[PDB]
RNA sequence: CUCUAACUAUAAAAAUCUCUCUUCUC
């Protein structure tokens, strides 16, 4: 039976979409289907800072971050640990998990 | 007795492919004694042992025949020696075979010499052994040139 | 050398790895004394021990 | 400028044996290239932060016996096709090069991206495991 | 020392000045310090007693094995093997003896002969089984200044232990020879070698 | 059932005179004496360890420790 | 009744299974 009135896929309206490889497993799947994390942080992390800030010519370097939209499979996602299984009262909300930190 | 390896010193070298008799396993790993060189044990990894995933210790190990080995490390103040298995190519155990041969075929014929005369195996060694490996770069090579030209 | 530093710990952060007979704490060097690291300990600790330490640029990474 | 003889150190870090390659400002002149399966023995560990961290205090002992003494990162991912996520070595890396004595300036990120080109390694379902 | 007068006659030497406790009536536990910084407060020479043998509840809480006599923690360790488990009072004076003999060789307080070789004979980093199964391997970890006391006393005992079985030296004796050899760094003790091997093992297995 | 040891006699189960006078000429020079000393330098079988042992206790040439059964603890005379 | 910040990151191998199932009314 239906699980998912989406179907998972979130397309609605145009039969095809151009599909995108898994960065784990490459899996070539719909970019829809192809559950997307932007993965935004610092090409230093904080257990380095110090160390570099103190070793650094150009006081006050702006430590330029680094950008990255991971494109995972689904197979990945659920275990990768990127996904988790839910209730299916739970599958109703869309809204992503209540703001990390504030 | 046996003692005085053959090659230039009693401790070994660096990256040295070295030719192993397991005497005894412990849990961390082997300590074996060493017959290229003269009596001075290694230590092989258990991580470090065996090409395929290690299962079976006893089976490989063999504890009481000889095998091929390679030095990684080694220690210079003391004595101590880190040893691997797993990374000996195809070949490269034909060299060692080989050299084991001819190592141990001069190792019986100077014991057998010592034996005879009663004269510790290191001292025939001081008036035989490296002069001639320093002539002609292996003694089983000179002694086959004394059988023909003396 | 013998590079043989020391480290007080300010904090423990858990028992980690698959064992879980490991932890996993926040020391803090004798000298300067705001230079930290975090390291793991196989053994009983708590808020004051100091830990020898062969090394100084590792830091602990969880065990699984 | 305090005459800060600069090079650029120009880690590369895959998901195994990470690299640590200084060069010069040109980049034409290539000195201290030793790497991370350079220092290790399991062949596998070559990706490990040990590994790069070795790496790097070669490389920083190397380049301050030359003369250079600050360096610029440019960290660089495998790129291409593949993951072209930083590999856990490189980070490690960097950390042990800032240490050692070696100042830090412009620290870039050179990971080759592309266009959405020359279709990826694995088949349409992919790696299986 | 001002020997007083009592019905009974306690001797003058138990008299003589007993605001001075020793160990055995013989060593005194001051002269002794901890060289390392490290593991002092695990090693508890700072109280004074009068025996090597106390009804001590030292295993009730997590770290009141700390506040043992560390010479107490070294009879409890030598009393391990199903021949000989419950005999305590035999490890008191396999004790006593080796102090003695200690105190013969190269005099150096034998408290701190004890104190010495508890702190060379103890390593300072170690290994953890991580191997997922297919994969295993050693993983290079650092050790609780507590388990380094406790790893440096266990190794003390095994190796005078296996020194003594079906040998001639009484194991006062083993012990004595083994407590000296890890006062120094003297690769020829059983409990030094253990420690430097299991160094080196770690050190392979970063 | 084995036979890896392969131990000889290796104790003088009688003391002999020339023997004697090695007991004697280091009785001092050994800075402690045991049973397990006394027998580890191949001269004494084990049992005469203590009858030598003993008998130094005669014009002081070694000074007790102490002289609890099981073993023995004695310095030089000085 | 007034607000948009923090971050990572494991995939070794594991095949198969024979009976026999039995009422609910004040
Ligand atoms: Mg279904
Ligand atoms: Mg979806
Ligand atoms: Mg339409
Ligand atoms: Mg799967
Ligand atoms: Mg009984
Ligand atoms: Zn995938």
């Amino acid at each position: 039976p239906k699980k998912r009135a989406s179907n998972g896929r979130n397309k609605k309206g145009r039969g095809h979409v151009k599909p995108v490889r898994c960065v784990n497993c490459s899996r070539s799947v719909p970019k829809d289907k192809a559950i997307k994390r932007m993965a935004i942080r610092n090409i230093v992390e904080a257990a380095a800072i110090r160390d570099l800030s103190e070793a650094s010519v150009y006081a006050e370097y702006a430590l330029p971050k680094t950008y990255n939209k991971l494109h995972y499979c689904i197979s990945c996602a659920i275990h990768a640990r990127i996904v988790r299984v839910r209730s299916r009262t739970d599958r109703r909300i869309r809204a992503p998990p209540q703001r990390p930190r504030f | 007795t046996s003692h005085c390896r053959f090659y230039e010193n009693k401790y070994p070298e660096i990256d040295d492919i070295v030719m192993v008799n397991v005497q005894q396993i412990a849990e961390m790993g082997a300590y074996v004694k060493l017959l290229e060189y003269d009596n001075i044990e290694g230590m092989i990894l258990l991580s470090e042992l065996s090409r395929r995933r290690i299962r079976s210790i006893q089976k490989l190990i063999r504890v009481g025949k000889n095998d091929v080995a390679v030095v990684l490390r080694v220690d210079k103040e003391k004595g101590y020696i880190d040893l691997s298995k797993r990374r000996v190519s195809s070949e490269d155990i034909i060299k060692c075979e080989e050299k084991y041969q001819k190592s141990k075929t001069v190792h019986s014929i100077l014991r057998y010499c010592a034996e005879k005369f009663q004269i510790p195996l290191e001292e025939l060694y001081k008036t035989i052994a490296w002069p001639l490996s320093r002539k002609f770069g292996h003694a089983y090579e000179a002694f086959k040139l004394s059988i023909i030209d003396e | 050398k013998t590079p043989v530093t020391l480290a007080k710990v300010i904090k423990v952060l858990g028992r980690t790895g698959s064992r879980g007979g490991v932890t996993q704490v926040r020391v803090e060097f004798l000298e300067d004394t705001t230079r930290t690291i975090v390291r793991n300990v196989k053994g009983p600790v708590r808020e004051g021990d100091i830990l020898v330490l062969m090394e100084s640029e590792r830091e602990a990474r969880r065990l699984r | 400028d305090n005459s800060q003889v600069f090079g650029v150190a120009r880690i590369f870090a895959s998901f195994n044996d990470t690299f640590v390659h200084v060069t010069d400002l040109s980049g034409r002149e290539t000195i201290a290239r030793v790497t991370g399966g350079m220092k290790v023995k399991a062949d596998r560990d070559e990706s490990s932060p040990y590994a790069a961290m070795l790496a790097a205090q070669d490389v920083a002992a190397k380049c301050k016996e030359v003369g250079i003494t600050a360096v610029h990162i440019k960290i660089r991912a495998t790129g291409g096709t593949r993951s072209k996520t930083p590999g856990p070595g490189g980070q490690a890396a960097l950390r042990a090069l800032a240490r050692s004595g070696l100042r830090i300036g412009r620290i870039e990120d050179v990971t080759p991206v592309p266009s959405d080109s020359t279709r990826k390694k694995g088949g349409r379902r992919g790696r299986r495991l | 020392f001002v020997p007083v007068e009592l019905a009974t006659t306690i001797p003058v030497e138990i008299q003589q000045a007993q605001q001075e406790i020793k160990l055995f009536n013989k060593w005194s536990f001051e002269d002794v310090e901890v060289k390392d910084a490290s593991l002092v407060d695990y090693i508890q020479i700072s109280k004074p007693i009068y025996v090597a043998h106390t009804a001590g509840r030292y295993a009730n809480k997590r770290f009141r094995k700390a506040q043992c006599p560390i010479v107490e923690r070294l009879t409890n360790s030598l009393m391990m093997n199903g021949r000989n488990n419950g005999k305590k009072l035999k490890a008191v004076r396999i004790v006593k003896h080796t102090l003695e003999i200690i105190n013969v060789l190269t005099d150096q307080n034998p408290l701190q002969v004890v104190v010495d070789a508890i702190i060379n004979s103890g390593p300072r980093e170690d290994t953890t089984r991580v191997g997922g199964g297919g994969a295993a391997r050693r993983q290079a970890v650092d050790v609780s200044p507590l388990r380094r006391v406790n790893q440096s006393i266990a190794l003390l005992t095994i190796g005078a232990r296996e020194a003594a079985f079906r040998n001639i030296k009484t194991i006062a004796e083993t012990l004595a020879e083994e407590l000296i050899n890890a006062a120094k760094g003297s690769s020829t003790s059983y409990a030094i070698k253990k420690k430097d091997e299991l160094e080196r093992v770690a050190k392979s297995n970063r | 059932s084995k036979k890896s040891h392969k131990d000889k006699a290796k104790h003088a189960v009688v003391l002999d005179q020339d023997k004697f006078d090695r007991i004697m000429k280091e009785a001092p020079t050994y800075r402690y004496v045991s049973v397990s000393v006394l027998v580890d330098r191949f001269k004494l079988g084990g049992s005469l360890a203590r009858v030598a042992l003993r008998h130094l206790e005669n014009e002081g040439i070694i000074k007790p420790v102490s002289k609890h059964s099981k073993q023995a603890i004695y310095t030089r005379a000085t």
